[PDB]
């Protein structure tokens, strides 16, 4: 009843710069809100609440605004430890409700994606099951979209990903794209590819390779 | 620095407020709350108001006038290891608090890991002398020898040759006494009480 | 300012039942409402059961309802939830919340936040690692530098630590977090580049160590 | 404030030793109610030993209650008032704030009580209220009810029952030194002219001129030797004026 939508999803942002934050809810909820900070490995932390009254312990420079539906978390100072993920949720009407989640990360240039392939070893073909990776290095910002192709054909439900965070020399990201399958069916194919599309890539980049 | 605070009340034993002075380090401290304080209070090496921030001789005047505790001081350099140097120094007021507690005592606050004196103020009458940039340069105290109550007559402090008029000499009634003539004609009570 | 301290989660069979205790030290536990809010590990938070200073008002998530039960008790100055009909969706870290003014028939705001238990449900057992390599190229060619590295597969439970010849060689290393199979058990990356040059000359292996199922194994890549 | 406490609990802050401007809270027309044995009318001119001030929120139609000699639940079990107050009651209405959707609960009153509230009497006892002759057993029940009753403030209730913020401060005024006044405004110079003067409370009439006396850091006035003031220094800028 009282879903609300918060805005951006990620973003990323240099030292210094202001961030900006805007939660929806479905209904006025006059001024009963709530915006949360978390990083990783850390129990979530509230930085605003009512509307724009500030905890105790946060920094001045995070401010809250906004009333009934529309609210608004801004971060006029940016720091190295700014970069985390904000919620909203509501106090008002029960059940409460969160919202979706904004990550903040580090603005930098955008840096073509390294693309490595990993055809599954002798070991793993005595197990049964078949693992082609495709890894993806030194690339910016998280958005990679992998995708697989066999025999130039859409796979579907059968690959799985894992992205390591935000680098810390040069705040970029790494990605695994693993297909699983069954030893049976990765012998009936002789030709696998995974193929990404980046913002640092004028054209989309595939690799491909045999079986043997 | 080894002297560093000073607790006054009546109790201070924070049954009632006792207002306490502390220094420590570049700070200092005042409060009137009702602290409990130690059998033997120092520092080692419900409130109402709160305040908060050998070579040196340093004297200070405390007094409560109308709910006014009023402070004044002085800062010197010294150099003298036996007793109080002799020398003449105005004070001047720096502290005037609106707190209105009752006081009857006090005591000091020293830091272990430094000699000072105490002495007790009276109503007295004093001549004072203001220089030019107006700051007391000497004074007569009128109460202390006959030669001082004639400078206090004569508001001067140089008296010339002669012969002057300065009180009245007097003498005390030692005790009272009151005669009346003797007990007569007593009430009979006995013959309607027995 | 307050203390509060979450136990009780652990890893239990689906449709098993848990009980999840809240202490709560440094305020009188009856002016102030509870919650447990759940985190899924890859999801935000959100909401799931709440109290109201006493016991006579429970509130419940709409996900949830109907399977928990929310008491409190100020005698012994704690919180109990109790979990029926656990699932696999109820893997979450749970948080003991609470907010700064004394709410007693609704929570509000939570700005008193516990360090939540891991509750885990599954059907998998203890099992060790199984590690594979991963060679880094055929062709040095592209740019010089290849990018090789291991697989880690069907470990339960987490986690597996991959140490690259005992942390010797650590420039380039990327191990990805650690990923759920659709079969209970899990699976790793650990890929590192290195020269093209010294593919053949220079000997690395990477290890794998588990605690739970107590398995050191090394592996050694070859292209 | 972003939130109040209940009336059974309402919140006292003591408030001296500074400068209060009753005259812009006068001159605000953002409360509902407004009342003061004390004139409202420019008298931050007084000075008080302490403002106390008992802060809570209350239904439209109690807000009458907060009154010397007044009766009723919030009078007799949440916040009494002494026959002889002396201050202010302000009061408006937060029906945009305190209510809610789902309605808001959060806000209690006593409804219960075994007597009356004294003067300036507070009750958080959280007793369950015997209203027959069985023990409450710590449990409420049959002749055994909480003594807290929880408001349902809503945004589609009624003006009488809609949330109202309300403030009352109390004037102290004790054998102290009564350091909150709250008035002291000033206005410009005037040199070289016959005018009529007020220094910090001294006053008089003359011509007013600079001067090149030097005083002390802790002087403000200069004497002649007929005890007539001589010199002054400004308040609002430490310089030395003659009068003439
Ligand atoms: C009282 O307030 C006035 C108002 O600002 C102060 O006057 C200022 O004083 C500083 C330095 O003394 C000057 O640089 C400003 O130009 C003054 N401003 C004005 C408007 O006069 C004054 O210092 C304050 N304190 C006292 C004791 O008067």
């Amino acid at each position: 009843d009282i879903q609300m939508t918060q805005s951006p999803s990620s973003v990323s942002a240099s030292v210094g710069d202001s961030v900006t934050i805007t939660c929806r809810a479905s209904q006025g909820i006059s001024r009963w809100l709530a915006w949360y900070q978390q990083r990783p490995g850390k129990a979530p932390k509230l930085l605003i609440y009512a509307a724009g009254n500030l905890e105790t312990g946060v920094p001045s420079r995070f401010s809250g605004s906004g009333s009934g539906t529309d609210f608004t978390l801004t971060i006029s100072d940016l720091q190295a430890e700014d970069f985390a993920t904000y919620y909203c949720q509501q106090a008002d009407s029960f059940p409460l409700t969160f919202g979706g989640g904004t990550k903040v990360d580090i603005k930098r240039t955008v840096a073509a994606p390294s693309v490595f392939i990993f055809p599954p070893s002798d070991e793993q073909l005595k197990s049964g099951t078949a693992s082609v990776v495709c890894l993806l290095n030194n690339f910016y910002p998280r958005e990679a979209k992998v995708q697989w192709k066999v025999d130039n054909a859409l796979q579907s439900g059968n690959s799985q990903e894992s992205v390591t965070e935000q680098d810390s020399k040069d705040s970029t990201y790494s990605l695994s794209s693993t297909l699983t399958l069954s030893k049976a069916d990765y012998e009936k194919h002789k030709v696998y590819a995974c193929e990404v599309t980046h913002q640092g890539l004028s054209s989309p980049v595939t690799k491909s390779f045999n079986r043997g | 620095n080894i002297i560093r605070g000073w607790i006054f009340g009546t109790t201070l034993d924070s049954k009632t407020q006792s207002l306490l002075i502390v220094n420590n380090a570049t700070n200092v401290v005042i409060k009137v709350c009702e602290f409990q304080f130690c059998n033997d209070p120092f520092l080692g090496v419900n409130c109402t108001f709160e305040y908060v921030s050998f070579k040196n001789l340093r004297e200070f005047v405390f007094k409560n006038i109308d709910g006014y505790f009023k402070i004044y001081s002085k800062h010197t350099p010294i150099n003298l290891v036996r007793d109080l140097p002799q020398g003449f120094s105005a004070l001047e007021p720096l502290v005037d608090l609106p707190i209105g507690i009752n006081i009857t005592r006090f005591q000091t606050l020293l830091a272990l890991h430094a000699a000072y004196y105490v002495g007790y103020l009276q109503p007295r009458t004093f001549l004072l002398k203001y220089n030019e940039n107006g700051t007391i340069t000497d004074a007569v105290d009128c109460a202390l020898d006959p030669l001082s109550e004639t400078k206090c007559t004569l508001k001067s402090f140089t008296v010339e040759k002669g012969i002057y008029q300065t009180s009245n000499f007097r003498v005390q009634p030692t005790e009272s006494i009151v005669r009346f003539p003797n007990i007569t004609n007593l009430c009979p009570f006995g013959e309607v009480f027995n | 300012q307050v203390q509060l301290v979450e136990s009780g989660g652990g890893l239990v069979q689906p449709g098993g039942s848990l009980r999840l205790s809240c202490a709560a030290s440094g305020f009188t536990f009856s002016s102030y409402a509870m919650s447990w809010v759940r985190q899924a590990p890859g999801k935000g938070l959100e909401w799931v059961s709440a109290i109201s200073g006493s016991g006579g008002s429970t509130y419940y998530a709409d996900s949830v309802k109907g399977r928990f039960t929310i008491s409190r008790d100020n005698s012994k100055n704690t919180l109990y939830l109790q979990m029926n009909s656990l699932r696999a969706e109820d893997t979450a870290v749970y948080y003991c919340a609470k907010d700064h003014l004394i709410t007693m028939v609704q929570p509000e705001y939570f700005h008193h936040w516990g360090q939540g238990t891991l509750v885990t449900v599954s059907s998998a057992s203890t099992k060790g690692p199984s590690v594979f390599p991963l060679a880094p190229s055929s062709k040095s060619t592209s740019g010089g530098t290849a990018a090789l590295g291991c697989l880690v597969k069907d470990y339960f439970p987490e986690p597996v630590t991959v140490s690259w010849n005992s942390g010797a060689l650590t420039s380039g290393v990327h191990t990805f977090p650690a990923v759920l199979q659709s079969s209970g058990l899990y699976s790793l990356s650990s890929v590192v580049t290195v020269p093209s040059s010294s593919l053949g000359t220079q000997t690395y292996i990477c290890n794998v160590n588990h605690k739970p199922s107590n398995t050191k194994v090394d592996k050694r890549v070859e292209p | 404030a972003t939130r109040f406490a209940s009336v059974y609990a309402w919140n006292r802050k003591r408030i001296s030793n500074c400068v209060a401007d009753y005259s812009v809270l006068y001159n605000s027309a953002s409360f509902s109610t407004f009342k003061c044995g004390v004139s409202p009318t420019k008298l931050n001119d007084l000075c008080f030993t302490n403002v106390y001030a008992d802060s809570f929120v209350i239904r439209g139609d109690e807000v009458r209650q907060i009154a010397p000699g007044q009766t009723g639940k919030i009078a007799d079990y949440n916040y009494k008032l002494p026959d002889d107050f002396t201050g202010c009651v302000i009061a408006w209405n937060s029906n945009n704030l305190d209510s809610k959707v789902g309605g808001n609960y959060n806000y209690l009153y006593r409804l219960f009580r075994k007597s009356n509230l004294k003067p300036f009497e507070r009750d958080i006892s959280t007793e369950i209220y015997q209203a027959g002759s069985t023990p409450c057993n710590g449990v409420e029940g049959f002749n055994c009810y909480f003594p807290l009753q929880s408001y349902g403030f809503q945004p589609t209730n009624g003006v009488g029952y809609q949330p109202y913020r309300v403030v009352v401060l109390s004037f102290e005024l004790l054998h102290a030194p009564a350091t909150v006044c709250g008035p002291k405004k000033s206005t410009n110079l005037v040199k070289n002219k016959c005018v009529n003067f007020n220094f910090n409370g001294l006053t008089g009439t003359g011509v007013l001129t600079e001067s090149n006396k030097k005083f002390l850091p802790f002087q403000q006035f200069g004497r002649d030797i007929a005890d007539t003031t001589d010199a002054v220094r400004d308040p609002q800028t430490l310089e030395i004026l003659d009068i003439t």
